């Protein structure tokens, strides 16, 4: 097998160094420009190398709210997987610190912006235009569920476009390294799992269900259970029926009944043959999967680019001054990091 | 007119 030597290689370098372990660098080397995201514990902003020049993202996390909301066991997860982990669809980290007050994290900008902010803008995309997308999650899937690895949070927030209209996976706030199961509630309620809802000790065929709810969403513009409050979506994803489109064709309807299965009994991605029921599905019968690895299939849309840090693929935000006290918070928790 | 409303993760 052609891969099996791959994931057995890629096996060896990921552990090696998953056991390498700080401070790379400090906040004095950069120049902060323009937010690109926010979140619950911190914000994402454009920063530039007053030295080398080049165009970063900084992830800022406050390691108050963290503390306060118990959250390190998942701030450890980040930082320790994203500079273990190699794919040419995950993001790169460059530089990892941290000060008195905030945890800092430099990854590689990526220009293009989010895929949520160009699929609210188009409506949906064709489905040769979703599957081209759908199939760079399969194999990311792939090379991570083989270092047992679950990212627990695929959505469009988190996938980002390059300058050749690949994907770049952000957001590794929830990820785990977990063999067997694990009982920790987490991700996006447009997205759970019914077992994450009916907290049954869940592995990683919770992916596979992202991924339905994912290519439902690119492929129609909606996904299939949303509602004002969070309990009405609840309601839909244990439920177990999905409504589809008419403009769906019936090959992607059959693909999403068998990833969006609320049985784990007939559910994909969790079977015999696990990850090679979805590559030799009738949908993705023309795809080149070794092709699309190796980044040699032409992309349907490339965002406009006006050079290294150009911001017009991000929406705007409110500018406000990052807060760095004089005094140590947090600092004996926060070591191995 | 359009009003993308990015989502949030849940947590606790
Ligand atoms: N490398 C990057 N290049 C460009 N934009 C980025 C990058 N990393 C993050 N962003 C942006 O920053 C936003 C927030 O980053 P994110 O990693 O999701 O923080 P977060 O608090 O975990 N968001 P969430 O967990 O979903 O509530 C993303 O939605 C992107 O728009
Ligand atoms: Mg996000
Ligand atoms: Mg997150």
């Amino acid at each position: 097998e052609s891969v099996k030597e791959f994931l057995a290689k890629a096996k060896e370098d990921f552990l090696k160094k998953w056991e390498t372990p700080q401070n790379t660098a400090q906040l004095d080397q950069f120049d902060r420009i323009k937010t690109l995201g926010t979140g619950s514990f911190g914000r994402v902003m454009l920063v530039k190398h007053k030295e080398s020049g080049n165009h970063y993202a900084m992830k800022i996390l406050d390691k108050q709210k963290v503390v306060k909301l118990k959250q390190i066991e998942h701030t450890l997860n980040e930082k320790r997987i994203l500079q273990a982990v190699n794919f040419p669809f995950l993001v790169k980290l460059e530089f990892s610190f941290k000060d008195n007050s905030n945890l800092y994290m430099v990854m590689e900008y990526v220009a293009g912006g989010e895929m949520f902010s160009h699929l609210r803008r188009i409506g949906r995309f064709s489905e040769p235009h979703a599957r081209f997308y759908a199939a760079q999650i399969v194999l990311t899937f792939e090379y991570l569920h083989s270092l047992d690895l679950i990212y627990r949070d695929l959505k469009p927030e988190n996938l980002l476009i390059d300058q050749q209209g690949y994907i770049q996976v952000t957001d590794f706030g929830f990820a785990k390294r977990v063999k067997g199961r694990t009982w920790t509630l987490c991700g996006t309620p447009e997205y759970l799992a019914p077992e994450i809802i009916l907290s049954k000790g869940y592995n990683k065929a919770v992916d596979w269900w992202a991924l339905g709810v994912l290519i439902y969403e690119m492929a129609a513009g909606y996904p299939p259970f949303f509602a004002d409050q969070p309990i009405q979506i609840y309601e839909k994803i244990v439920s177990g029926k999905v409504r589809f489109p008419s403009h769906f064709s019936s090959d992607l309807k059959d693909l999403l009944r068998n990833l969006l299965q609320v049985d784990l009994t007939k559910r994909f991605g969790n079977l015999k043959n696990g990850v090679n029921d979805i590559k030799n599905h009738k949908w993705f019968a023309t795809t080149d999967w070794i092709a699309i690895y190796q980044r040699k299939v032409e992309a349907p849309f490339i965002p406009k680019f006006k050079g290294p840090g150009d911001t017009s693929n991000f929406d705007d935000y409110e500018e406000e001054e990052i807060r760095v006290s004089i005094n140590e918070k947090c600092g004996k928790e926060f070591t191995e990091f | 007119t359009c009003s993308a409303i990015r989502r949030a993760s849940t947590i606790e």
